[PDB]
């Protein structure tokens, strides 16, 4: 079917735009090609073929512990979060594939190197540069304590992660 | 030694057949309480006030009565929508009524660590905190599909008697608490 | 940070839950009075005759929706 | 072409984006008079929602049925004393209403 290779080759052109090894891609294309035997993925929405699609680039993103969030593949997966978790829920109770958790330690780290605190750039000046090293250590710390201390728990992870590198920015010099 | 907590059913929804065709039309036009809209959906919600339930009343006679808190109050609130039917003008009857599904809520009153509880039982449950703050628990035994909280709140569903409910949350309780 | 632990150990001595969970619930889950009684098999024809519509009301809904 | 007539935007930082999931509904609340009369119309009507939605031009037809059942899942015995007592279909008593609540609210703007 055209609609199969075309979702499969809009999965492998994901990929290479998250630029993920080729481990991954082959992954990605097994799992998709495994919950293609389904009838109700099978002949279902193309929102939902797309979902599909996220949602197997996410499983396969998590069955090596790489950090990725949701909203990252919803952005360039061009979907809503509502539908979204509807076809995950959907998918994974008619699959039951491994979901490992999303490790808090690398997702604190993919989101602490997004930031542009450690080179000093003509907008933000020298002092509000601060060392990548000690400040990704104080954040880890920060987010153990949170998880240690029932924070993040029943609640998103990436606003508790903004809210501890944000007070490691502060406590590196609070004058 | 038992638990020493016992479910609070919140919800009981069971189909019940009434054996002819019905008139949705006339069946809205004739009562105060009738909702039913045939652009937006087929099904005539009746609404009473005994035990407080919700009926989906349907043309080929099958209709789903909800929110009820027990068996027995069920079947009071779909045989008093029978007899309102009736009185519709209808030959309406009360014939192969059955629990369909039953939703509960307990509270075990201490917190649980949904990460542990996951990496505990994945093949039993599963857990994504980025969607909804409950982790889905499918219980091994009745199809009972379990929401837990962070808060030590658990609700339960998909069972047909009370006694499944019950016996889950005998069998999840020493689980949770370890 | 430097020795968070016992310090997070001492401020549990002395359980993170929502705000609106920690305002001194003291009733907790009230226990909701059982009300199983069910009659013979029904109530009575003046609550069908209170739910049916009434000629009037029929007319006049059928003015407004016209 | 173009003339000027759109500002370019500095958005979608290609790092990463996170997600929302509440986009549109951000509804407005009630006052004591509109859940007089709103419990006025239940009385007179019933539990039809479209009729509901027709006679109340300015709130919408889900948030008239989101209120009914935050009604019946909180105040019970209000929803049966509704139910209990009845009022014969008035229109243009009703549109005069209307706009007196009309003017209620833009006092409430003005205030």
């Amino acid at each position: 079917s055209r609609s199969q290779q075309r979702g499969l080759r809009r999965v492998r052109d994901l990929c290479r735009v998250l630029q993920l090894p080729p481990t991954f891609e082959d992954t990605a294309v097994a799992y998709y090609q495994q919950a293609y035997r389904h009838s109700g993925i099978r002949a279902a929405r193309l929102q939902k073929k797309e979902v599909l699609v996220g949602c197997c680039v996410l499983i396969t993103c998590r069955q090596h512990n790489w950090p990725l969030t949701m909203g990252a593949i919803c952005t360039l997966l061009y979907a809503d979060l509502d539908v979204f978790s509807s076809t995950y829920m959907q998918i994974v109770k008619l699959l039951g594939l491994d979901v490992p958790s999303l490790c808090l330690a690398e997702l604190v780290k993919t989101y602490c190197s997004s930031f542009k605190l450690f080179q000093a750039s003509p907008s933000v000046p020298a002092k509000y540069v601060e060392d990548k090293e000690k400040m990704l250590s104080r954040t880890m710390q920060l987010v153990e304590l949170a998880n240690e201390t029932w924070l993040v728990t029943g609640r998103h992870p990436l606003p508790v992660i903004t809210a501890a590198t944000f007070l490691a920015w502060q406590s590196l010099q609070p004058a | 030694e038992s638990s020493g907590i016992v479910p609070q059913l919140q919800n009981i929804v069971s189909t019940v057949n009434l054996g002819c065709k019905l008139d949705l039309k006339t069946i809205a036009l004739r009562a105060r309480n009738a909702e039913y809209n045939p652009k937006r959906f087929a099904a005539v919600i009746m609404r009473i006030r005994e035990p407080r339930t919700t009926a989906l009343i349907f043309s080929s006679g099958k209709m789903v009565c909800t929110g009820a808190k027990s068996e027995e109050q069920s079947r009071l609130a779909a045989r008093k929508y029978a007899r309102v039917v009736q009185k519709l003008g209808f030959p309406a009857k009360f014939l192969d009524f059955k629990i369909q599904n039953m939703v509960g809520s307990c509270d075990v009153k201490f917190p649980i660590r949904l990460e542990g509880l996951v990496l505990t039982h994945q093949q039993f449950s599963s857990y994504e905190p980025e969607l909804f703050p409950g982790l889905i628990y499918r219980m091994i035994k009745p199809r009972i599909v379990l929401l837990i909280f962070v808060s030590g709140k658990v609700v339960l569903t998909g069972a047909k008697v009370r006694a499944e409910i019950y016996e889950a949350f005998e069998n999840i309780y020493p689980i949770l608490k370890g | 940070l430097q020795h968070r632990q016992s310090l997070v150990r001492s401020a549990f001595r002395d359980l993170l839950l929502p705000p609106c969970m920690l305002k001194s619930p003291k009733r907790i889950c009230p226990v909701p009075p059982v009300s199983t009684v069910t009659g013979d098999e029904n109530i009575s024809d003046s609550e069908i005759e209170q739910y049916l519509r009434t000629p009037q009301e029929v007319r006049d809904f059928q003015r407004a929706q016209a | 072409c173009v003339v000027e007539e759109n500002d370019p935007i500095f958005e979608r930082g290609s790092t990463t984006t996170y997600s929302s999931f509440r986009k549109n509904y951000y509804s407005k609340p009630w006052s004591n008079k509109e859940t007089d009369m709103f419990f006025l119309a239940i009385s007179m009507v019933g539990t039809d929602f479209s009729m509901i939605g027709q006679l109340f031009p300015h709130r919408a037809r889900i948030e008239i049925k989101n209120k009914f059942k935050r009604e019946e899942k909180t105040n019970g015995w209000r929803i049966d004393k509704a139910f209990q007592e009845k009022r014969p279909f008035d229109f243009d008593f009703f549109a005069h209403l209307l706009q007196k609540v009309l003017a209620e609210e833009e006092k409430r703007k003005q205030k």
